């Protein structure tokens, strides 16, 4: 089960990340419409007034659209919409850079597979009974199922460092991002001063444009910077959950204020990370596997079988 | 999926009303790309920034060409149109997405989904099971049936204990209703504010007589008659959505969904032990009952320890 | 889905009628954005705001720019032509789904969908039920006499729980109202309106200080596509009314609240079956509009002689 | 469909002319909506209302772009041919209509009814394990044959249907036939259009060419070709319905090759789904005969 | 779906070369739609009724823009090759033939029953164990699915044997396409050098222009004969790929299967040696994979059935 | 579909290379069609058959609109470079020639025929419960006997398939032509993409229908098909670079032998030999996606497992 292990924070993000793309999406068939730029030459040749007339032909004019398009509008305002279907590719990505790991992803089965036959195991309820038969040989081989992902996980520490490399990386591409598209989003302009040599073609040299979708892409552009800004805010408060409190340390001291039983111990290193993630999700999961950590636990339930046997 | 039984009435309404909306948002959004323009004509004379409007008839001739009139008829739509012309379906489109957002956020939240997952689950696989039919018609039963059973009591007590606890859902609930209320208050007041300004005819003075020769033109905007009745249909959808969502916030404040009383079920049938469940369970037990009284009912029936003691008994002859 | 059964041969043949309205909605509405426009040429010689309509010949020389002649047919398509020929195809598409969501609120609103999946799901397991082929043939397998005793303790807690009120009764009974009144101001508003969707139009909008004409002849070109668009829907219309009032008529010749069993209990033995009333009622009618079978073998289901004719056969069984 | 055995070679391969028939319609209608036009030329010289024409320079005309635009529109609509300008929706409109009869056989509540019911026993006899025991030498299932029969037997209401679709099937070939070449001849590329616009254009006649109309042309040459298959594989269906009294069906032949010589004649709807079946597949009727004689049932 | 057992390398090869002739046809057909028009200009000085062909300053023409389209409408009716126009439209109608010629085996009712009984018949005999079972040299249900198959396998062999509808229809319809094939092989390699980029015109409309001859560009003509040339290799090699599967049908007689290296193989050696129709679907088994007819073929022989009745004997 | 098992990460790596090579590819057929032209202006000085380029007010070429179309239309066919104008095609070529590369293992019937009966059994075997119950060491009538018919049907197939490697030929022949087809395309297309200008000079001898000689063009969408073929570049590159890899992986290590001693070892049926040929090649193929299906798997072909199953029937 891969929805559990992830917390609001992630699907936020996914969302986000859909909402990016679907904007991307939308720049690039903006920028599908073929009437780009509208230029007009400079210093052309009861009150009433009369046109100008530039002596241009259609071709002309276009020829110079094209030529203003290609060589004084800003590359960003051509390009925006590529860069956010790139950058939001590799958000994408990297969301689920921590699941796709093949050790990451047994150990993440392995967890969810015996938490959630924990959850169906009537010896569970028995258990939380007693502190306030054949499901007890169950119970016996769920225990040493217990002890075997204790021997099978808690030895490395894969899983949380590769989840904060990931959130790193999160928060170093928003900061990229931002500083790039607060740097470059003046740059898409409505009115532009094209300034193209061409004055052996058509006759002008200086030219003054306009851009028609400029407005709409720089809202474009505003909408995007918000959504990455709501993307790092989400990816900064995570690196603050992440760090303020070690995950490679799970007390269960909060188990043991309301629970007598004092035989459950202080899991480390991916344990700790995983049990912090079901204790995002709910810690009812947490404070229900917590029985299944004790040893005399296994000594009682042992001396029950006894006494059916 | 399986969480038709969880959208009552209201909120059916409120996905279709958001649907037929965003289908607005779609249509009016491709005709801004594909045929949004402002046909400009310069005027001849002026008189104190202002169009003078002063043998047979000839046309004026004003000396422009095609181009310098796409100029600025560019000019006089990016600067003189009314913003809301501009920007109507894109605002549509970002309230419509708001309200599914609203409407679907207890669904993708993991604290109210996995209550949420939970309740469907087993109140779906209680109301298919047979011994809820076997124990309101008041034998022999299989192997694997009561295996089914008594496991789905145990899956029941132990979700009646988890979900008691807290009323994460509930407040859930209630806040999505209030941000969609006001959000309506806020969207009816500013689009009906906003939606006289969509005008066919629009005077733009650009100061553009460097490049053209005049200073004002009288522009005719198309898809301003059709962007009116487009935004009076919107209005009228957010009207009713509204409407909707005052009734669920006058449904939700009227009684108490943290208190569930199971007298008409347990009066109903032998079983006087079923107790008052409180709190988030009785929340989505009430919101069942929106949609129908029956799957309450066939559940009720797993919440007394009268059912459990029979269910162990015929079980105990059965092994 | 499964829903076919409650859908007779009027609701068949008016969603069908709605899916091509719909057609022909969204191809008029197409046609109303892409190429709709109107060609207007001056009238060089006018009398008192009127067309005067009066050596190779020459052409008119009207000393008009392109963008002069478009802001003509802008002006004269939005002042001058009628608003029907404007926005025929998008009342065609709000008219279907209104038709629509007033065909499908029966299975959408909640309270009735339940009542009609359970009904549904009742009938198709008793309509597979081998029991009934026994109850219809005048050994079963300890599975089959335990199922055919859980759908009979099934059945009747089903005729308990709809019996009990009207709810889809009075929602259809609304629908085809409402379907009704609907056709009927369609059917008047379009047959009223249909004669201004006209190929030439004489526009006098006054827009002499930008032009230099007053008064304008125009051909609006899908005009008379739009008739052959407009007058076909006003015919699917009338089919959708006039199916529409037989469905009424159906719904008021007899009381649909009210089955009788007659029928049944003369031909088959069990003549205990009770007249079921109410909702129950209505989705049998129905049921028998669609196939008389399901409710003839469904009939079996609600006579305790078949109840004891079942118990002791799992007996002897036994 | 379920009916996968109900239609026979006649009634697929007109389905499938019928859809070749929709997708052309389709094609002539976004033909006909996009791009669809004719361009306009007046006669400059004239002579009693027409053209004399009496190195080589151009001709002015002193039009206008948008007084062309109008010559084009007004000619379009007066004097192109209402054929030329509403085929594609005729052919649509036609095969709407086929496809219409074809499936009102299926969609029509009480035929439906009858028609899923003899197919769901017809596949669970195909199914079952007794038919291969009858024909080396399920009571339940035998009982519900004869109720069936008995049921069916009541009424011919299915090839009362039948028949009447083919016939309408026919009779709409032959207009189509008729009208469809009549009229052909009217869709040309080059036309002539006298609309009386001098007061807004200056000229009366004008030359217009069609450019889409020679499209026009072969694709209803094409659909004609389309439309004579569908009618002679209609007018075998007429014969195939008037050679042989379809309400009567016998079981001679497999009645004298199986053991059991009870199969009685069958009539009515049942007759008429037979010889259907037989049409498509004479092993599923051979099978349903050791389903009905009271021999084997007794068997049974 | 259930006929892909059917389909040997050929089939599926011309099914999916004739899916990218479809796929090349629909944007022949949509840019003949959009952008299939031709620029046309007068020449100026006319010699002999064509072009002489005999700072700067450009040709003055005095024609409006209506009369260049009219010009293009006329010149591209006239003087444009049918070839140069209809080339997606007759591509399309012959990936239609094509089609229907390779999908009519399936359509056709008596041949199409043939083979759904045949399909379901391998189907239901690879999915029974006892099946697996006697090929390795006894349970209720087993049994039962077991004597309803071996009779459901007699009666499928007593009912095909008696006509060879099927495989003539093959024979018929490979023969249609290859016929086809050179038909068309034939017309296009003439044909495809029509398409030219540079064509003259001479419509004689100086009534209506003023210009007797006319030099057109069709901006189209090249990547219509690039279009051509893709869709003459793929013919060709659905042309081969038809010259294949008719020399398989023609090297050994289809109608005459022997089960000889299968039972010779299998302890069974009474397998008999089948013919007509069964013989050609069961060769076609063969080519897509002999495992099938290898399982298939334990339910023909005597032996098979005389073990199966002891076995059922000392099980009932 | 049923076939996700037998892709490597390498394969659905180059599936999703693919679909964005497809997306891009269809981008620019798209921008190709719709808006690919140049605009052509003369030049008014002209010397050696060039430009001279030796208030300001423009400058009349006296050319109608319709000559500029001709002017636009003929120096786009004769002096605007081949890639430019069919650089869309070319890579939505190139993509489908990989696709069919990539799912001619698919699609061929013999190795389609293989490829589906091994993914069956490994289905229905990885979801066998008698697997549970083996990797934890009674038995249902239902479940033993098909526990016998799978272990029976898993030794024929065993035999059926080691004869013969035509799944790892038609593998090995695929990554090859997918490396060389790669090595081609980099090679062509970073020698052609330097012919994508903006400024094209056109000299197309039209002086006598237009006036002028030599003509100064820019293709709007140069810059644009530029962008793209690096973009396009860029994913090749990556889509040889892997095929490389799988080429490396089928050459460090024989893929035609495979050795259970990571299960025959560890599990206490030592009895399991070294399966071969195409046996090994799809067991490895596994391995690359999961080896709990093959270590699932492996306890179904030891005998020592069949005894033990043996031994648990007669005990019922
Ligand atoms: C906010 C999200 C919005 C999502 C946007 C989706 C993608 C948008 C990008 C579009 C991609 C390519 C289409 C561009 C076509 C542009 C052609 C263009 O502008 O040419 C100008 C010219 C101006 O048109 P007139 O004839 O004056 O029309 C005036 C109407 N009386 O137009 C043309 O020449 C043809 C226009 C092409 C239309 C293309 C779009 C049509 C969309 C179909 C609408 C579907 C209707 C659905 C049902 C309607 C209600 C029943
Ligand atoms: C592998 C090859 C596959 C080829 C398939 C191509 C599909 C399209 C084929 C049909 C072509 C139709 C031609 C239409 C031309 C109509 C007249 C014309 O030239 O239109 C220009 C007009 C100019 O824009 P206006 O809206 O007027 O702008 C100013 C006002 N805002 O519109 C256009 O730009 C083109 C008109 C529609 C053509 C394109 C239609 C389909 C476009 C698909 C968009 C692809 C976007 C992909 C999104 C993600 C990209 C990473
Ligand atoms: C019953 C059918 C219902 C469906 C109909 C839906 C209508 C189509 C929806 C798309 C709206 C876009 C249409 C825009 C039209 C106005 C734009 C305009 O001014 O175009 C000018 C210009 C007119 O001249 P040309 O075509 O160059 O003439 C050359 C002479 N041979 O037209 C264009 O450029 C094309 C305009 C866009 C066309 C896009 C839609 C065409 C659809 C193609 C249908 C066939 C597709 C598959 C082909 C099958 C193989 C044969």
């Amino acid at each position: 089960a891969f929805r559990v292990l992830k917390p609001w924070w992630d699907v936020f993000t996914d969302y986000l990340s859909v909402a990016m793309l679907m904007i991307g999406v939308f720049g690039c068939t903006l920028q599908v419409m073929q009437d780009k730029i509208i230029c007009l030459p400079k210093r052309v040749q009861t009150v009433e007034m009369k046109g100008l007339k530039t002596d241009l032909d259609l071709q002309q004019y276009s020829f110079i659209n094209q030529m203003c398009y290609e060589r004084a509008l800003h590359w960003y305002a051509k390009y925006f919409p590529y860069l956010v279907l790139i950058h939001t590719l590799v958000f994408m990505l990297c969301s689920n850079f921590w699941f796709k790991f093949p050790g990451s992803s047994s150990k993440i089965e392995h967890f969810i597979s015996i938490l959630g036959k924990c959850f169906d195991s009537p010896w569970t309820t028995r258990a939380l009974s007693e502190v306030s038969k054949k499901e007890g040989e169950q119970a016996k081989a769920l225990f040493e199922k217990v002890k075997k992902f204790r021997l099978h996980v808690e030895e490395g520490d894969i899983l949380y460092a590769m989840y904060v490399r990931q959130t790193v990386l999160k928060v170093i591409k928003f900061l990229i991002i931002i500083a790039y598209n607060s740097a470059l989003v003046s740059k898409v302009q409505f009115t532009v001063d094209c300034n193209v040599d061409i004055q052996d073609m058509t006759g002008y040299k200086n030219f003054s444009c306009n851009h028609t979708m400029a407005h709409l892409f720089s809202k474009l552009s505003f909408c995007y910077l918000c959504f990455v800004s709501i993307y790092g805010l989400t990816c900064l408060y995570t690196l603050y959950w992440l760090f303020y409190r070690s995950l490679r340390e799970y007390s269960f001291e909060y188990v043991r204020q309301e629970t007598g039983i004092d035989d459950i111990p202080d899991v480390k290193n991916d344990f700790a990370f995983m049990l912090h993630m079901i204790d995002q999700y709910d810690p009812l999961y947490s404070k229900r596997f917590a029985v299944f950590l004790s040893e005399v636990s296994e000594n009682k339930l042992k001396q029950l079988n006894l006494n059916n046997e | 999926p399986a969480y038709r039984i969880l959208k009552p009435w209201w909120d059916v309404f409120t996905d279709y009303i958001s649907i037929v909306m965003l289908m607005i948002a779609v249509f009016g959004g491709t005709l801004q790309v594909t045929q949004d323009k402002m046909i400009c004509l310069p005027c001849k004379w002026v008189t104190k920034d202002s169009c003078n409007d002063s043998t047979g008839p000839t046309g004026i001739k004003y000396d422009l060409d095609r181009h310098q009139y796409n100029y600025v008829d560019a000019v006089c739509y990016e600067n003189r149109l009314h913003w809301f012309a501009k920007y109507f379906p894109y605002l549509v489109l970002l309230h419509t997405l708001i309200f599914l957002a609203c409407s679907n956020f207890w669904f993708k939240f993991p604290r109210t989904s996995s209550k949420l997952e939970h309740f469907v689950s087993i109140l779906l696989k209680c109301f298919d099971s047979p011994w809820t039919t076997r124990a309101l018609s008041e034998g022999v039963l299989d192997k694997k049936e009561g295996e089914q059973a008594k496991a789905l009591f145990e899956k029941v007590k132990k979700f009646r204990t988890h979900v008691e606890e807290g009323d994460i859902v509930y407040r859930l609930y209630m806040r999505q209703t209030i941000i969609k209320v006001i959000k309506f208050a806020l969207i009816i007041c500013y689009t009906v504010y906003y939606v006289h300004n969509i005008k066919f005819d629009v005077d733009c003075t650009v100061d553009i007589e460097s490049l053209t020769g005049y200073r004002t033109y009288r522009c005719a905007h198309p898809l301003a008659t059709l962007f009116k009745i487009l935004a009076s249909f919107y209005i009228s959808l957010v009207i009713f959505y509204g409407l909707i969502c005052m009734y669920t916030l006058w449904w939700m404040l009227r009684r108490s969904l943290k208190k569930y009383s199971f007298e008409s079920i347990r009066e109903e049938s032998s079983y006087s032990d079923i107790p008052d469940v409180k709190n988030d369970f009785a929340f989505m037990l009430h919101l069942i009952d929106q949609y129908d009284p029956l799957y309450s009912k066939r559940f009720a029936v797993f919440l007394s320890e009268v059912s459990e003691n029979k269910l162990r008994q015929l079980n105990l002859n059965n092994e």
